Formats: C-alpha cells, sequence, structure tokens
RNA sequence: GCUUGACGAUCAUAGAGCGUUGGAACCACCUGAUCCCUUCCCGAACUCAGAAGUGAAACGACGCAUCGCCGAUGGUAGUGUGGGGUCUCCCCAUGUGAGAGUAGGUCAUCGUCAAGC
RNA sequence: CAACGGAUAAAAGGUACUCCGGGGAUAACAGGCUGAUACCGCCCAAGAGUUCAUAUCGACGGCGGUGUUUGGCACCUCGA
RNA sequence: CCUAAAGAGUAACGGAGGAGUACGAAGGUGCGCUCAGACCGGUCGGAAAUCGGUCGCAGAGUAUAAAGGCAAAAGCGCGC
RNA sequence: ACCAAACCGAUGCAAACUCCGAAUACCCAGAAGUGCCGAGCAUGGGAGACACACGGCGGGUGCUAACGUCCGUCGUGAAAAGGGAAACAACCCAGACCGCCAGCUAAGGUCCCAAAGUUGUGGUUAAGUGGUAAACGAUGUGGGAAGGCUUAGACAGCUA
C-alpha cells in the first residue's frame, strides 16, 4: 500500500546529508507544491526502496505521514547513485483537488502474440518509449495507458495520436504539436 | 573499429579521468543494459570484440545499441627512440569511461538471454561491469 | 617537430579596479577590441585603451541596450 | 569577553599565512598562553589557525 | 484624473505570436511637382505647396502563456584549510557552494514638457 | 649585419702520427631504477577435432609474473 | 591561439598557424545605406548571373594568420 | 525495393567549443590588536650566487614507466643536530647558548632483546592472514533486508 513515513529534517548541507546516508540509513527529501512553503523531511531507505518496485509507483497517489501529520503527494523526481543505483534523494509534489498535475505514466503493450505483423509477415516489435507525460486532475490520474497492437501490419508506425487516453487526460507532447512514435513493426535483423 | 571520420586536430593531451557519470547512466533505448562500475578506457578494439561476441550469441531477432564512441587519439613513440624530438604518431582511439556509464543495450529478447549475452561481452572488457534493467525513473 | 614558435606577452588587462582613486591621464584597461566601453570621464585610445580624463573613482557598470560593460569615473 | 589561547604545536613547516596568524595574537613558543579580547578580528585569527591552538574560553 | 505627440530613465518578468479596437484633435497614409531640393534611371526615398478622402497599412491601447525570457526550496558536482586510505582515485572534520532540472512567474514599471478631454 | 643586443672591412677542412688542461657536469663495457619489448603463465570461448569448445589446439579480446632480450634514463666509476 | 592552474607573468627538439608587406586612397571630414542565405515568379544562361517580392537578423564583411571587437556600425557609396 | 539532404524528438564527447559558472588567489579602502622594538621604502659601502635535490598538490612530455624530463605553488635538504620510520639527506615530530644522577609531553610505543598495560569491556580471523598481487574461481565463516515451495506432504534419497 502506498504509504510513507517521514520525519522533519532540520540539519541541511553536504556534510549533514552525507551523514544521514552513511550512519542512520536515511534519505533526505522535499515536500513542495500546493500553496505552502517547501518542507524538508527524511525517511528510511529500506522503505522508500520497498515502494519503488510497484509498477504504478510514480502513477499513483501516496499518503505521506510526516511525523504525526498526513498529506497527499506524488513522486515528482528521484535521484539515484550513478554506479550503485540506490536512491539518494526524492522530492514530492503536493496534490490539490482543483489543480492540474503532470506525471510519467508507463505503457502496457497488450496481445503482442496476436499482432498481425508477426504471425503473417514474420515481423518484430520495437517499443520506442515506455512512458508518456500526461496532465490531468488528480481524481482521474491513470495507472497505465494501455496500447493495443493486435491489428498492426508489418512496417506500420504507432504514434501518440493513434492511442486512446481515459476521460480528462492529455498527452502534453501531442498538445504541443509533436506526436513522436510509440512503437513499430520491422523486418527481422538478418 | 570506430573512429571519427575526421577531426579538427590530429593529437591530444593525456588529460585526466575523474568523477562519476551523471550523464549517460540511464537505459535510454533498450530494456537491459551493461553498466560500468569501475573507471578506465576502452580501446575500440575491445568495443568491437565485445560487440561481435554479443550479437553472435543472440543471432535471432533483437536490437543492439552501442552507447560509447572512441574519440580520443593516443600516440606511441616507436621502439629504440630517445626522449623528445617531437610527439609520437597516433596509434589508436579510446573512449573515457567513468563509473555508472551504460555501455550496451538490447531488447526484443528474453530477460535471461540478455544475461548470458552480456557475460560474453563483459569478459572482453578491461573493467568491472554490472547488469541493469530500465526503470521509469 | 615543426612547431616551436610563440610571441611575447602583451600584459593586457584591468589596471585599476573598482572603487579606486584615479588621476587624469591614468590608464584603466588594456584591450584588444572593446571588451569594456568608455563611460563618463573615460576616453578611448587608438588601440582601444581606456584612460581617464577626470579624477575620481572607478565604477565598472553594465547598462543600456546591447548589454555592454562600461568603465566610468565618479566623484570621490 | 576575554579568551585564553595556548599554542600546542610547533610552527615549523606551517604556511606563512598561518605563522603570521599565530604571531598576530602574541604567541611565541609552545605552551605559551595569552589573554586577548574577544574581538571579531582576533576571533578570525584563531579560526584560521585552529589546528595549532587550544582555546579555553 | 484620461487621450495624443516629443525627449529620457531601464534593457525581454519589459520580447515574439494571436484577437479586438482609435480618428473631434494629434499622427500616418494622402493630393500635386509651379517653386527650394532629389534620384549612379524613377517625386519609391529626400524636399516643397496643400486639405478632397481613409484609419486599409503603419502606429497606440486592451486581451490570451502558445513560443521565448525569468525562476525558488532541496539535493548533487567542484573547492580553501587540517587529517587519512586499498593513493592514475577517493574519504573524514570544518568553511563555501554551482550548472542543468522541478514548483512556479511574466503580455512591464517610471520622469519632464505641449495640446486637448 | 636572418647566428636577427649585430666579435673583423675581410675566413674552409684533416689528424688512426697526434699533444695539453679538465669531466663520471657527458657517451661506449659492466652495475642501478623501469619494464614498452622479450620470455613464461592465466581468464572468456567463435571454431578445428566425422557429431563433441576445453584428449590436443584455440581466433577476436582481457589480467598478471620474471628480470631474461632489444630499449628508455643518465644515479656510481674518465688523478683508469 | 592552447599548454598557463578565472589579475600579470610562466618551460620543453610541446600542439597549431602567420610576418620581413600594402594604401595619395584602402587616410580626414559631412551626408546617405545595410549583409550571407532560403523560397516564389520571370526572355535565351539555369543548381548558381541580371530582375521583382517575402523571410532573415549577422550564420556576411573587415587589404593581409588567429584572437579579441564592430549600430554613433570599425562594414558599403558619394562630394570636398 | 538502396541512399536521402532538411526538419522533429530522444542521446553522448571537446586543451586550441561556451547560453553558464565557483572555491581560492589578486587589487583597493577603513578598522582593533600583535610585531623584539621592529616590519616598509629610499640612497650609499661589501658580497656571494646565476650545476639544485626530493616529497605533496595542478599540468605538458613518456607508457597518467622510471630515484625520467620540463613548468606553477608549498615543505624539507642544501646550510639543521635531537626522537620515530630495523638500518635509511629530501618522510612524521621538533628547531641544539652552557651545566644538572630533577619533572611534563609530541611522533611513535608498553611479552623478551629494549624504557613503559601479558590493562579493562564487546566482536572478527584459523589464514602465521597479520608479515607483498590482478582479472577470475569456490557449499570458508559473521551480520542484514526481503523472497519461492511446504501436513492438499516440501528438498534430498529409494520403488514403479
Ligand atoms: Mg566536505
Ligand atoms: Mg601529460
Ligand atoms: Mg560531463
Ligand atoms: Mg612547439
Ligand atoms: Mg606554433
Ligand atoms: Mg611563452
Ligand atoms: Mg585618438
Ligand atoms: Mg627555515
Ligand atoms: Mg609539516
Ligand atoms: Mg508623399
Ligand atoms: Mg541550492
Ligand atoms: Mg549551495
Ligand atoms: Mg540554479
Ligand atoms: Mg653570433
Ligand atoms: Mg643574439
Ligand atoms: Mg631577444
Ligand atoms: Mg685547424
Ligand atoms: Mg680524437
Ligand atoms: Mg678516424
Ligand atoms: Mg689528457
Ligand atoms: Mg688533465
Ligand atoms: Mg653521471
Ligand atoms: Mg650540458
Ligand atoms: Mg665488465
Ligand atoms: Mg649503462
Ligand atoms: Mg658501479
Ligand atoms: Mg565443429
Ligand atoms: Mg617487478
Ligand atoms: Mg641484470
Ligand atoms: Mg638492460
Ligand atoms: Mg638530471
Ligand atoms: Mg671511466
Ligand atoms: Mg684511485
Ligand atoms: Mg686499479
Ligand atoms: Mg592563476
Ligand atoms: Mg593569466
Ligand atoms: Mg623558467
Ligand atoms: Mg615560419
Ligand atoms: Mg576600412
Ligand atoms: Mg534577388
Ligand atoms: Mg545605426
Ligand atoms: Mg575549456
Ligand atoms: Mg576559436
Ligand atoms: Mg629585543
Ligand atoms: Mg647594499
Ligand atoms: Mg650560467
Ligand atoms: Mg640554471
Ligand atoms: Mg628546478
Ligand atoms: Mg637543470
Ligand atoms: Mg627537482
Ligand atoms: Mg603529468
Ligand atoms: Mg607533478
Ligand atoms: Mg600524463
Ligand atoms: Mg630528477
Ligand atoms: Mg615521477
Ligand atoms: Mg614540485
Ligand atoms: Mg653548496
Ligand atoms: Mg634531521
Ligand atoms: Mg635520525
Ligand atoms: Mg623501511
Ligand atoms: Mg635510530
Ligand atoms: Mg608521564
Ligand atoms: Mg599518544
Ligand atoms: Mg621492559
Ligand atoms: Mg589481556
Ligand atoms: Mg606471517
Ligand atoms: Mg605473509
Amino acid at each position: 500500500d502506498f504509504i510513507l513515513n517521514a520525519q522533519v529534517r532540520s540539519d541541511l548541507g553536504k556534510g549533514a546529508s552525507r551523514r544521514l546516508r552513511r550512519n542512520a540509513g536515511l534519505v533526505p527529501a522535499v515536500v513542495y507544491g500546493g500553496d505552502k512553503e517547501p518542507q524538508s523531511v527524511t525517511l528510511e531507505l529500506r522503505e522508500i526502496a520497498k515502494l519503488l518496485e510497484n509498477e504504478a509507483a510514480f502513477s499513483h497517489v501516496i499518503a505521506l505521514n510526516v511525523g504525526g501529520a498526513k498529506e497527499t503527494v506524488l513522486i515528482k523526481a528521484l535521484q539515484r547513485h550513478p554506479a550503485k543505483g540506490f536512491v539518494m534523494h526524492a522530492d514530492f509534489l503536493r496534490v490539490v483537488a482543483d489543480h492540474k498535475l503532470t506525471a510519467h505514466v508507463p505503457l502496457h503493450f497488450i496481445n503482442e502474440e496476436v499482432a498481425v505483423g508477426v504471425k503473417q509477415a514474420g515481423g518484430e516489435i520495437s517499443h520506442t518509449i515506455s512512458e508518456v507525460e500526461v496532465s490531468c486532475l488528480p481524481k482521474d490520474l491513470p495507472e497505465f495507458i494501455e496500447v493495443d497492437m493486435a491489428k498492426v501490419e508489418l512496417g506500420q508506425i504507432v504514434h501518440l495520436s493513434d492511442l486512446k487516453a481515459p476521460k480528462g487526460v492529455e498527452l502534453v507532447q501531442l498538445a504541443h504539436g509533436n506526436d513522436l512514435a510509440v512503437a513499430n513493426i520491422h523486418a527481422s535483423r538478418v | 573499429m570506430l573512429q571519427p571520420k575526421r577531426t579538427k586536430f590530429r593529437k591530444q593531451m593525456t588529460g585526466h579521468n575523474r568523477g562519476l557519470a551523471h550523464r549517460g547512466s540511464k537505459v535510454s533505448f533498450g530494456e537491459y543494459a551493461l553498466k560500468a562500475t569501475s573507471r578506465g578506457r576502452l580501446t575500440a578494439r575491445q568495443i568491437e570484440s565485445a560487440r561481435r561476441a554479443l550479437t553472435r550469441h543472440v543471432k535471432r531477432g533483437g536490437k543492439i545499441w552501442i552507447r560509447v564512441f572512441p574519440d580520443k587519439p593516443v600516440t606511441k613513440k616507436p621502439l629504440e627512440v630517445r626522449m623528445g624530438k617531437g610527439k609520437g604518431g597516433v596509434e589508436y582511439w579510446v573512449a573515457q569511461i567513468q563509473p555508472g556509464k551504460v555501455l550496451y543495450e538490447i531488447e526484443g529478447v528474453s530477460e535471461e538471454l540478455a544475461r548470458e549475452a552480456f557475460a560474453l561481452a563483459a569478459a572482453k572488457l578491461p573493467l568491472a561491469t554490472s547488469f541493469v534493467k530500465r526503470t521509469v525513473m | 617537430t615543426r612547431n616551436g614558435r610563440d610571441s611575447e606577452s602583451k600584459r593586457l588587462g584591468v589596471k585599476l579596479f573598482g572603487g579606486q582613486a584615479v588621476k587624469a591621464g591614468n590608464i584603466l584597461v588594456r584591450q584588444r577590441g572593446t571588451k569594456f566601453h568608455a563611460g563618463y570621464g573615460v576616453g578611448l585610445g587608438k588601440d582601444h585603451t581606456l584612460f581617464a580624463k577626470v579624477d575620481g573613482v572607478v565604477k565598472f557598470e553594465t547598462k543600456g541596450a546591447f548589454g555592454r560593460k562600461y568603465v566610468s569615473i565618479v566623484a570621490a | 569577553a576575554t579568551v585564553k589561547v595556548t599554542l600546542v604545536k610547533s610552527l615549523n613547516g606551517r604556511l606563512a599565512n598561518h605563522k603570521a596568524c599565530v604571531k598576530g595574537l602574541g604567541l611565541r613558543r609552545i605552551n605559551h598562553t595569552v589573554e586577548v579580547q574577544d574581538t571579531p578580528e582576533n576571533r578570525g585569527m584563531i579560526n584560521k589557525a585552529y589546528y595549532l591552538l587550544r582555546v579555553e574560553g
């Protein structure tokens, strides 16, 4: 369940933050958004990493319990160690009932084995992007955009404008006059 | 053997190789990647030799990306030659590698088949390597 | 080797910095081109040298359109 | 208002800046103590040469 | 207190793009080339003499963040001093601290004078 | 007067027949540091081996050892 | 110009390029004007000449290398 | 059916690229204190020296080889003894006016050679690791967070 526990962070800087990761096993974090001042918090490393193997971790709303108070936020950005890969810093964006928010939503490709371009002409699938940028009110934020490739002939290109979004969801990039390809079917490599 | 088609200058200083790779450390194109954990530099004969070993194992579908380009010329002074009298001629091209840099990527194959393919490539490279998948962020 | 040539260094740069007291005729900046433009009380030489026509204090302000950098002299 | 400063390490091999910082408080030899007033200018020479001095406060 | 015109302060949070809108006075377009003046040809530009027309264009005002431009907090990189290590590189104590990105902001704000309302 | 602070207006070579003052401030031999090179091992395994990667070999690449060859440096020795 | 470590200066038989001139107007001053390039239409030239229009703002130019500059243009034209 | 300027989006690199951009260093002004009683500057008498070495940091060259070579900036030696690093110019501590059969400390140390804890508490190692090493290999062993099966019978064995 999408729950996080955080404690208020008072000591800042490089020396204090390097101590949190080394000694206490914690992670610094930020809570900005809404109409409120940013608040600095810290949370356990083994708990933030436990939430991050859910598929809809960044596409679902979280109830972050800070000390004894509670509030509704969404994972906005995430910093990772370039070599080891563990999370080093995370910032949350507050959620307001009447306010549009942007998010990164993964793509589920379905019935690939049913694709026409594969059985008949012996093609190959190549997903080009596995996520999109959306913009919707928090009441109708989707967990995943489902892309269907059953009826795709060999050599066909699937763009953003070819898929279907739920009620009240915008594709951002499409709105800006740039519909970049999602997937394709191509002949075998050799 | 990769090398630039043409360069502005023929030679370069040795320089230094410091820091980590905060740029070029994500799986951008494929779904599984080979990441670098130690620093060093790949000599464009290792990059080719590790690509041959990787595509030969799969040899059924799939797509493969190379994310490292060797674009730093290095020289050697011939044998039985004193010190000085100019700078030596260019011998080969290398790519500077920092910890965390992603080297190869692949998709269109099984998750397990990627592991045997990257283990065959990792044995031809003079640095420690890691296997990573792609995350949303 | 077919490379061993260079030229003597010309000692260019800012000679008097901001807040300093100038006397008339003092040389302020030595330049190639006009990296600094002459402001109030400052003249330009025939090799883009900034000197002082009055006495006072170096200012070093950037202003106006084109985003230039001006050297001027203000009352001490 | 007044601080006790004692030199506890040698001045051999230090930077010329740090030698001048210890000499500016009045210290001459090891285990010498001096009672200097607690001014920001004096406090700034203690902090520049903190690793050589013991401050009793 | 408002509109117009001239001169400045400041150089995009001040720009570009889109839409609406003004002619009583001012301005522009405008009429004509006798006269002053002009075109390496030409009244296009410059100049002169004006008063039938029109706010079409240009210009001013008012709207919209679409592009541009500004832009936190937090974290990260680097770094002076002292000390360490497995020493081509990094770590600790202390001081300092970006660039990029994110939340967001922006369709400016003033002075003098002259004609009117 | 470009050998560009320009020795004179005006100037090339040989010495194994050689000579003096000096130098390990500087070379040839041997010693030292290094280890590109050389030699000896090891890692991965496409392939050869009728089929079978490792009985025997082993491409393309990688990691070391020894001071052992050709070198690099010029630390000792030119009152041997 | 880089090395050169954000004041100056800074070495190597280090990495790259130029000079040993030109101009009586290519100098002074007053007045006037903006480029390269793309696209559209147009008699032979035709991808590219001369012409008209739209876009553009310096991707042009600067006697001569490169660096730093250039709208009061330091760029281009004319009279004296 | 190969190739495709140009544009759109993602994605790396640069000593001789820059829409940006520090810490230090540097220049100036004003202030308290300290200075060995001076520091600064000027003018005169006398010089020596213009073969440098290594260690740390920033670099070129070499093979990010050399007790290699060439620069910038600190420290030491040169011209510096004493204690430590077994011995060991250049490393760490510390700068010797003379005498004492007095005490306290620095670096480094406290079983015997050989001065001082066979000191106290909680763990690890079985390799004489400590007391020389790399890719790579291995049911060596300690700690930690989670998983997959499992009395509808799990894993090894054994019978079809
Ligand atoms: Mg720090
Ligand atoms: Mg180098
Ligand atoms: Mg980078
Ligand atoms: Mg040279
Ligand atoms: Mg040169
Ligand atoms: Mg020089
Ligand atoms: Mg003049
Ligand atoms: Mg001394
Ligand atoms: Mg010292
Ligand atoms: Mg007219
Ligand atoms: Mg910050
Ligand atoms: Mg900061
Ligand atoms: Mg910022
Ligand atoms: Mg001569
Ligand atoms: Mg000479
Ligand atoms: Mg000279
Ligand atoms: Mg002779
Ligand atoms: Mg002879
Ligand atoms: Mg002979
Ligand atoms: Mg003789
Ligand atoms: Mg002799
Ligand atoms: Mg010698
Ligand atoms: Mg000599
Ligand atoms: Mg011998
Ligand atoms: Mg020898
Ligand atoms: Mg000997
Ligand atoms: Mg076979
Ligand atoms: Mg050896
Ligand atoms: Mg030998
Ligand atoms: Mg030898
Ligand atoms: Mg020498
Ligand atoms: Mg001899
Ligand atoms: Mg003898
Ligand atoms: Mg003898
Ligand atoms: Mg500097
Ligand atoms: Mg400089
Ligand atoms: Mg020198
Ligand atoms: Mg020449
Ligand atoms: Mg000119
Ligand atoms: Mg034309
Ligand atoms: Mg102008
Ligand atoms: Mg640079
Ligand atoms: Mg350049
Ligand atoms: Mg005295
Ligand atoms: Mg004297
Ligand atoms: Mg000399
Ligand atoms: Mg000398
Ligand atoms: Mg020297
Ligand atoms: Mg020397
Ligand atoms: Mg030396
Ligand atoms: Mg170097
Ligand atoms: Mg060095
Ligand atoms: Mg190097
Ligand atoms: Mg030496
Ligand atoms: Mg060395
Ligand atoms: Mg040095
Ligand atoms: Mg001597
Ligand atoms: Mg000594
Ligand atoms: Mg000793
Ligand atoms: Mg020893
Ligand atoms: Mg001893
Ligand atoms: Mg005692
Ligand atoms: Mg002790
Ligand atoms: Mg004893
Ligand atoms: Mg005991
Ligand atoms: Mg032992
Ligand atoms: Mg041993």
